[PDB]
């Protein structure tokens, strides 16, 4: 890993990264990795799903590893925030996600890149492209809320990661979801109904227009 | 009923109240005889218990009010229960038994001998 | 009501649908009703044809039941604001039936000989009393 | 896999009571827990013992049977003796003793008679009961009962006993459980005409 600093390309060193990522506990060492941390960092364009590929990879780092490489963790983020930014405005005819048309599709991005928020610990702060990625997400599902939702495949599978998240601004959002679900008149299994019922519980939220429903839905 | 839709629902759920039945120990780590006069009380265990005696048991089910319905392993099993335990005690609810001579093919199998019957009779009509 | 109309002129037809695809349109029956609330009469004549073309997706019968059961209870609820606002201020057999017959169509729009098909159905279902 | 590591079970079982979460647990759990370890022969009785203080008084007013038997099952296989809680089970037992099966009352019977509990109304009383369902006994509640240590005493009356008497000689099969009851009807209350016709079919 020593010379493969610059003696690989970017493609290659991202695919050997995600392979040593999945290996075990047991043939794992640090130092390896961290040089590949710099190696990868730099890029100028890459696909949306090999981006997912690299978040895939982010989560796989073993926990008793993951408190050694926060530093690489952290440059990882704000590169893969940056370039998730910079993606999300693209049109579609280059693969960008503001040209999308189906539910799926966003629902299998946005939910890697908020589960990839469980790697710092509670006292540390989160880097700043991934709290400004974090808001580009909310603004571009609120912009088109409703057609997301009128999809046979509902996104209802995203709500709890964005409550999972500490911060506020996406818990407006993961209300919104189930607000427009209400005056959609949709219908739930009773476990989902619960789950939101405590969720609605936990969070201590206000809203009243849901509250009728979740009532007579209950 | 087609408004479950296949919905589990809290009977099916996964509820702490659920696995409390599940006594099986925690190991792998992951034709018919209608019977009334029973207690509701009166386990489904407890009638197989008592009504082995006589023949071994494939379904049985109680309902309100005692009355019950069990099916036979084999013809030797209902043939020797039709008629041995009858008015036997158990639990303080004497058992009363009736047998539906009358099977849904055995219906299929009274038609004919109606229909044979009934053409005999016209025959004897005409005459 | 654009979405009523080709039902029903799709069971004049006596047409074979696509049952998916009837589904779909029940489905946006509800994205479109954000805008203008579906009216009890043309949501029980939706509810009439999607059974007599064999559709059996429960959720789309739900939601015109939930219609007809929101217009009833904004209009009985209607009415009592109205008593509680003038309250705030401070054969004979036939001249007895004319008013129960008038107040049923005032609030639910339709003839008790057709709610008491659509409470069948309902039952039918299996639907929570 | 009889995995013998008690030094390791040690530390799970203090954690159980230190947090006081002993308590709130349910009884199914409880009777699970306590019959797996009383399965590899548990060495540090004293854990145990504080473990089974903990459940207080709301928790044996209502458990079910088949978690009852298998807790006092459990007790026995471990060799306790505990004074305050065979009193709990001995007065819980007068309410539910009608719901047993005859498995369970075969367990309760030698579950209780090798644990030393001495209340002879409750073991009269559970006789009783064994020997009203007695055409319902198959062969390993003969084994658990009439095998248990010092069943002579529970012979006592004649009405009690008689009753599975029959069943007995009719359905056991092995030779050395007919000697070991032959055996056991000669230390009884029953009458010498009884005894004497009983042992001329059992012994074989």
């Amino acid at each position: 890993a020593i010379r493969f600093a610059e003696e690989s390309d970017l493609f290659s060193a991202v695919q050997l990264f995600s392979f040593i990522c999945q290996q075990e506990k047991e043939a794992i060492s640090p130092d390896a990795v961290k040089c590949l941390a710099e190696r990868v960092i730099e890029g100028k364009d890459l696909d949306q799903e090999t981006v997912s590929v690299l978040c895939r990879a982010l989560r796989s780092i073993p926990r008793p590893h993951r408190p050694e490489l926060l530093r690489e963790i952290g440059e990882m983020m704000e590169f893969l925030g940056g370039e998730v930014k910079e993606l999300l405005e693209l049109p579609v005819a280059k693969g960008g996600l503001k040209g999308d048309v189906s539910a799926g599709d966003i629902q299998s991005f946005i939910s890697k890149f908020l589960s990839l928020d469980g790697l710092l610990p509670a006292d540390h702060d989160r880097p700043g492209t991934y709290m400004a990625a974090i808001v580009a997400c909310v603004d571009y599902i609120t912009e088109r809320l409703e057609d997301i939702v009128s999809d046979e495949n509902p996104p209802f599978s995203i709500i709890p990661h964005l409550l999972n998240i500490n911060m506020e601004e996406t818990r407006r959002c993961g209300q919104a979801i189930i607000r427009e679900a209400a005056e959609q008149g949709i219908h739930f299994p009773t476990l989902q109904v619960f789950r939101f019922l405590l969720a609605l519980g936990d969070h201590n939220m206000r809203d009243q227009r849901v509250y009728r429903h979740l009532r007579n839905e209950f | 009923n087609p408004w479950n839709d296949g919905d589990a629902g809290w009977r099916g759920a996964a509820t702490g109240a659920r696995a409390n039945r599940g006594r099986g120990g925690f190991r792998r780590g992951r034709q018919r005889v209608q019977v009334s006069g029973l207690s509701d009380e009166t386990t489904w265990h407890t009638l197989k218990d008592h009504l082995r005696q006589a023949g071994e048991v494939t379904f049985c089910k109680v309902f309100s009010g005692g009355r019950a319905v069990v099916e036979f392993v084999t013809p030797e099993d209902a043939a020797r229960a039709i008629t041995e335990l009858q008015a036997s005690e158990l639990e303080g609810a004497t058992l009363f038994l009736r047998e539906d001579r009358e099977d849904t093919v055995l219906v299929n199998t009274r038609r004919k001998i109606r229909e044979v019957r009934d053409a005999q009779l016209r025959a004897r009509k005409e005459e | 009501h654009e979405l009523v109309r080709v039902l029903t002129a799709f069971a004049r037809a006596k047409i074979v649908p696509p049952k998916r695809f009837l589904a779909l349109l029940g489905r946006r029956f509800a994205v479109l009703n954000k805008r203008k609330k579906l009216g009890s009469l043309p949501s029980y004549r939706a509810f009439v044809n999607l059974y007599k073309m064999g559709h059996d997706q429960m959720n789309t019968f739900r939601f015109l039941a939930d219609c007809i059961l929101e217009t009833i209870d904004s209009n009985i609820k209607a009415e009592k604001k109205r008593l509680r606002l003038a309250q705030l201020q401070s054969d004979p057999h036939l001249l007895q039936n004319l008013r129960a017959r008038e107040r049923f169509k005032r609030l639910t729009e339709l003839k008790p000989s057709m709610f008491t098909k659509l409470l069948l159905v309902l039952a039918r279902f299996g639907a929570p009393h | 896999k009889v995995f013998k590591q008690d030094r390791i079970l040690k530390q799970c079982l203090d954690y159980l009571v230190e947090s006081n979460a002993a308590v709130k647990l349910s009884a199914t759990s409880i009777g699970a827990m306590l019959n797996s370890l009383a399965a590899i022969r548990f060495t540090y009785h004293r854990s145990v013992k504080q473990f089974m203080i903990a459940i207080s008084t709301e928790q044996w007013s209502e458990m079910d049977a088949s978690p009852l038997v298998k807790i006092v099952s459990a007790m026995a296989k471990l060799s306790l003796r505990l004074p305050q809680v065979l009193v709990h089970v001995g007065d819980r037992l007068l309410d539910v003793y009608t719901f047993l099966s005859p498995l369970d009352t075969a367990l309760v019977i030698n579950s209780l008679q090798s644990i030393g509990y001495g209340n002879d109304e409750v073991l009269m009383m559970l006789m009783r009961h064994a020997a009203s369902s007695a055409r319902r006994w198959d062969e390993v509640s003969l084994t658990l009962l009439f095998g248990a240590s010092g069943v002579h005493r529970l012979l006592r009356n004649v009405e009690v006993a008689a009753p599975l008497l029959e069943q007995a000689a009719g359905k056991t099969s092995s030779p050395h459980l007919r000697q070991r009851i032959a055996a056991s009807l000669r230390r009884s209350a029953l009458p010498r005409a009884l005894v004497q016709s009983s042992t001329s079919l059992l012994t074989g």
